[PDB]
RNA sequence: ACUAUAGCUUUACAUUGUAUUGGAUACUAACUCGCGGGCGAGGACACUGUAUGGUGGGUAGUUU
RNA sequence: GGCUCCCAA
RNA sequence: AGGGUUAGUCGGGGCCUAAGGAUAAGCCGAAUGGCGAUCCGAUGGAAGAACCGGUUAAUAUUCCGGUACUGAUA
RNA sequence: ACCCUUGGUCAGGUUGAAGGUUAGGUAACACUAACUGGAGGACCGAAUCGGUAAGCGUUGAAAAGCUUUCGAAUGAACUG
RNA sequence: GGACACGAAUCCUGUGUGAAUGGCGGGGCCCAUCCCGUAAGGCUAAAUACUCCCGAGAGACCGAUAGUGAACCAGU
RNA sequence: UACGAAUUGAUCCGCAGAUAUCCGAAUGGGGCAACCCGUCAGGCCCCUGACACAUGAAUUUUCAUGAGCGAACGCGGGGAACUGAAACAUCUCAUUACCCGUAGGAGAAGAAAACAAGUGAUUCCCUCAGUAGUGGCGAGCGAACGGGGAU
């Protein structure tokens, strides 16, 4: 069985990255609300 | 960003009000239009992007005085 | 000041005893061949023929404290094989 | 529209004077055209004193 | 079903002017389109803004 | 593989 | 806890473009912005260039010995 | 789910369309015979895609499966 | 059409028009008298609002399932 | 734990300096943040360290200014619905939530084409007053003049 998450390590960077979110003004608002919680993982780019 | 050159007018805002009192949200739209003017005081062609009361405007007072006064007041750019 | 330390190993002390013109340095992740090279011949006046070099990422480690568990690393360096001259050591 | 005529007009006479016109006749057709100018009040004031110089 | 409404559509004013025996014709200069890098075709119409009358389960809020 | 045939080219 | 991954020739990248994306001149639009041909962008195109034998507890067309090739530079 | 660009895959066996050649036959076509040929949302059947029927499972090995059976398998195919 | 306490006098304007130079405007529909003021140019402190931060203090506020989610490895 | 520094004045405290890798508005060109690839002037020597190389607005290519982030308070541009009216459409919730733009230490306002039936620019507090009004005259909403103060 085929489940929902099928990992591709270049689609996350393009979805989700740093500079996909910096590329908008709302993935500029939600960089800002996380840097505002006080996240230690502010995009998926931080993980390794 | 359509705003008359000459005189600075843009949509406003208000209702359509029906008889029973009705109100739904609406735009008043500028009579805008682009328009060629032939300057005298320069002798060229200039386009502008003007409403029908800054036309009248230009047609009472010249256009090279309009223009002078909406770039003093700042509508021309 | 590019190279950190010698490589004192099993692995270098066979190598070094079959060739005895070869040396293993541990060296910073960014310096290149050429300047590991350079480097090399101004600490120890000798002649170097061939550089080989293979990066290393740090070890995961786990810190133990009084209560639980923290998760942390070691640094990451570069290895540098360096083959001198035919009648120089070092 | 307030026009001082600047050449001779067919069916509106009165070259150097002072005439009214509907605006589009006159804003899209004489003042691009060369003949007449908008009567400002400074227009008026040199006509009048080309008028008193010449009589 | 009740009330609105996007869209479509009618007329008036503005854009919008000139002549002839008014409401028709004609004109070109506003305005629109094509070609080449001015020329051709239209033309005071069309288009758009304001107002107005129709149509409007396409859409919405509700009642029963 | 050239080559032959075909049309959906 | 200590040790272990070695390349001019292997793979990738450096070069090129597709879908698409970001933009220039311009266009549109209460604002935030939306369009719009050069650039980016492989899953495709181009890539210059070997080997037989040994060898570790753990690497090998990468280390060792023989046979070569290929590109710059003086 | 659908679409766009660019790649890849499909053991083996069967059937025998168009067409071609050589005979007869025609005024010429027509029209019969043999061989050749290898077409097809063609046939049987692995990989593969799918999920017909039954059995098992139902605090399951599994938040949809397993075994047997069954459909498609050069295409309106499957797949990165 | 909108804002004004106000669901059509005052103020604003999308659309179409359009003066005066003692004149004009206002006093809750409209006229007259009376009274008040002098539009279509601009600037201006104080008394007013708030606390990320720094310093000094306080509480008939809590005392580890309370008090901040977080007294500790906490936006972990 | 070692090993060192320190009365020739360490460590520590106050003020002033030096150095300050890479990413990020990121600004030499790209990019999958913390990476890849360059040009021109020099200096070393295929490779290195140190310069410069963005864009928009005043400006005259010399020059200053801006971009981004960030608590609340201010001003401005857009702007709901649940709810209440014991249903619901005018009305209410509310010129609220939210989105967006943009200042300052405060901002906005401010010196009568004013209120009134004599006062004399703004702002804020207490009253006037739940009054005058307004409203399917329902649910509700709700002043000003005057007086007392801060300034
Ligand atoms: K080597
Ligand atoms: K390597
Ligand atoms: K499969
Ligand atoms: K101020
Ligand atoms: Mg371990
Ligand atoms: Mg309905
Ligand atoms: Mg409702
Ligand atoms: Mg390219
Ligand atoms: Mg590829
Ligand atoms: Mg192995
Ligand atoms: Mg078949
Ligand atoms: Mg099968
Ligand atoms: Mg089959
Ligand atoms: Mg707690
Ligand atoms: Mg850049
Ligand atoms: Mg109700
Ligand atoms: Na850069």
């Amino acid at each position: 069985m085929k489940r929902t998450y099928q990992p591709s390590n270049r689609k996350r960077l393009n979805k989700h990255g740093f500079r996909s979110r910096m590329a908008t003004a709302n993935g500029r608002r939600v960089l800002a609300a996380r840097r505002a919680k006080g996240r230690a993982k502010l995009t998926v780019s931080d993980e390794f | 960003s359509k705003i008359c050159q000459i005189t600075g007018k843009k949509a406003m805002v208000g209702n359509n009000v029906s008889h029973s009192k009705r109100r739904t949200k609406r735009v008043f739209d500028v009579n805008l239009f682009r328009k060629k003017f032939y300057w005298v005081e320069q002798d060229c062609w200039v386009v502008l992007r003007i409403s029908a009361a800054g036309l009248r405007l230009i047609n009472k007072i010249g256009l090279d005085a309009a223009i002078k006064r909406a770039a003093e007041k700042g509508f021309l750019n | 000041g590019i190279i950190i330390k010698p490589i004192i190993s099993e692995k270098m002390t066979a190598v070094t005893e079959k060739m005895s013109e070869r040396y293993g340095f541990r060296v910073s992740p960014n310096a290149n061949k050429i300047e590991i090279k350079k480097a090399v011949e101004a600490m120890y006046n000798v002649k170097v023929e061939d550089v080989n070099t293979m990066r290393y990422d740090g070890k995961r480690k786990n810190r133990y404290t009084k209560s639980g568990l923290i998760r942390g690393k070691e640094a990451s360096f570069k290895k540098a094989i360096v083959t001198l001259k035919k009648g120089e050591t070092i | 529209m307030q026009v001082i005529l600047k050449e001779d007009v067919v069916n509106l006479g009165y070259k150097d004077d002072i005439v009214t016109v509907k605006d589009g006749y006159g804003r899209n057709f004489l003042i691009p055209q060369g003949k007449a100018v908008i009567a400002s009040e400074s227009a008026k004031k040199v006509l009048a004193e080309n008028l008193r110089q010449r009589a």
